[PDB]
């Protein structure tokens, strides 16, 4: 009867895991499985990256959706055993899923949890909903942007509105790749998987979102103050200039990436418009950012301008950028699975097996 | 299986005002002598039940967030609000209330006025 849930948030780039009641995930590792290029059968996370020379690396989650189930099971085994040292068959588990995850996918994850890992009880939560709860809200629209996907998710009185959810295949890995591309202007030829990791870190350390892109291009050309430096692993220094804000500008102008997609401002607006007129004011007034790709300096200020421009002038636009938003999905899961009512929300293994199954 | 909490069994049965404080991931009644005085370090859930002419009950659920409440408290207040609404068959109207910026409807539930005080129950995190 006395038992603490495990909380596992499954992302395209990283898994976040830990125990209900903690204020942050203690386990964060890359969502990567390596298997021998030619003869364990498999390696996960940080260790896989150190053996890239002899392993073929794969990402089992593509744009937020689990697409390689055998490798996903390896990720989950790593999570429970290597990272948490927990017996999954002895803890309830909260697992997260993407907005608009097909039910067939949810069922396979459930089958693996109950029949591979023998979990005694499980609850599946929608990632964006957990983020909204972590912000102390029951109504709002969450913009969740990670490594592989971005979603805009209107939520009313606790629940997502499925007909209004937008998916956008443009997120942090695209931005990393774009920075790799534009650094060729200054003579860098970053291209390997290891080099991509370095450029990801450059992006995180030096990039920012311009309040007005055209004006920022102008001002940055007038002096060298735009230039900022980063120490590479070999001790060499790289200097980056207007690439600092041109890189995340692709969130607003996907044409920079050769994509026809609408930018994140337009997508958020379109998502709100799908909702009936009578609830839009509460959505515009509660635009909540979630996920690592929302961490850029300047993002709230820029989104506020751009959504204000698109929206009716009677609306009151408020973009909320919680300081802990990077792992607000996981944090919302930790809160939910800690509640006195959580035991009434889950499905038990006996129920599943007799459903059946 | 609709989610139930023992306090849910007491909720919205008669016209009146009911106030709970989030304490360590649970929903705990506020002592009635202390109604209207909110700790700035805490988060609360408030159900106002009104008797309608047609005979039915009207429900307004407000979750009030103090300026120093912890993230577990504000998150739990939001989630418990959803669960109580669901327990009331979805019939409640939900309202977020932030310290010092509360709606006139919420303020009006307290005759002698909405007040704040320093302190609060320890964070669950
Ligand atoms: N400070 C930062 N600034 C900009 N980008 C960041 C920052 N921190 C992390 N990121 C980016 O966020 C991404 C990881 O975010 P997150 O963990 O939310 O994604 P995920 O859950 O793995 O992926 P998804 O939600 O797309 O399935 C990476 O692209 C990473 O480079
Ligand atoms: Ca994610
Ligand atoms: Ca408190
Ligand atoms: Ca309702």
């Amino acid at each position: 009867e006395d038992v603490q849930a495990l909380v596992v948030d499954n992302g395209s780039g990283n898994v976040k895991a830990g125990v209900a009641g903690d204020d942050a995930p203690r386990s964060v590792f890359p969502s990567i499985v390596g298997r021998p290029k030619n003869p364990k059968d498999a390696f996960v996370g940080d260790e896989a990256q150190t053996k890239r020379g002899i392993l073929t690396l794969k990402y089992p989650i593509e744009h937020g959706i689990v697409t390689n189930w055998d490798d996903m099971e390896k990720i989950w085994h790593h999570t429970f055993y290597n990272e948490l040292r927990a017996a999954p068959e002895e803890h309830p588990v909260l697992l997260t899923e993407a907005p608009l995850n097909p039910k067939g996918n949810r069922e396979r994850m459930t089958q693996i949890m109950f029949e591979s890992f023998n979990v005694p009880a499980m609850y599946v939560a929608i990632q964006a909903v957990l983020s909204l709860y972590s912000s102390g809200r029951t109504t709002g629209i969450v913009l969740d942007s990670g490594d592989g996907v971005s979603h805009t998710v209107p939520i009313y009185e606790g629940y997502a509105l499925p007909h209004a959810i937008m998916r956008l295949d443009l997120a942090g890995r695209d931005l990393t790749e774009y920075l790799m591309k534009i650094l060729h202007e200054r003579g860098y030829g970053f291209s390997t998987s290891a080099e991509k990791e370095i450029v990801r870190d450059i992006k995180e350390k030096l990039c920012y979102i311009a309040l007005n892109f055209d004006e920022e291009m102008k001002t940055s050309e007038q002096s060298s103050d735009i230039e900022k430096s980063y120490e590479l692993p070999d001790g060499n220094i790289i200097t980056v200039g207007n690439e600092r804000f041109r890189c995340p500008e692709a969130l607003f102008q996907p044409s920079f990436l050769g994509k026809e997609a609408a930018g994140i401002h337009t997508t958020t607006f379109n998502s709100i418009k799908k909702c009936d007129v009578d609830i839009r004011k509460d959505l515009y007034g509660n635009i909540v950012l979630s996920g690592g790709t929302t961490m850029y300096e300047g993002i709230g200020e820029r989104l506020t301008r751009d959504i204000t421009t698109l929206a009716p002038s009677t609306m009151k636009i408020k973009v909320v950028a919680p300081p802990e938003r990077k792992y607000s999905v996981w944090i919302g899961g930790s809160i939910l699975s800690s509640l006195s009512t959580f035991q009434q929300m889950w499905i038990t293994k006996e129920e599943y097996d007799e459903s059946g199954p | 299986m609709v989610v139930e909490h023992p306090e849910f069994l007491k909720a919205g049965k008669e016209p009146g005002l009911q106030i709970w404080r989030v304490e360590k991931f649970d929903l705990v009644p506020v002592p009635p002598n202390l109604y209207g005085d909110f700790f700035t370090g805490d988060a609360y859930v408030i159900l106002k039940t009104v008797q309608l002419r047609n005979g039915n009950l009207q429900y307004d659920l407000h979750y009030w967030l103090g300026n120093e409440c912890s993230q577990d408290e504000s998150g739990a207040a939001a989630i418990f609000t959803v669960q109580l609404d669901d327990y009331l068959n979805g019939r409640a109207v939900q309202h977020r209330e932030v310290q010092g910026f509360e709606s006139s409807t919420f303020s009006g539930y307290f005759k002698s006025g909405l007040k704040y005080k320093k302190g609060g129950v320890a964070s669950g995190f």
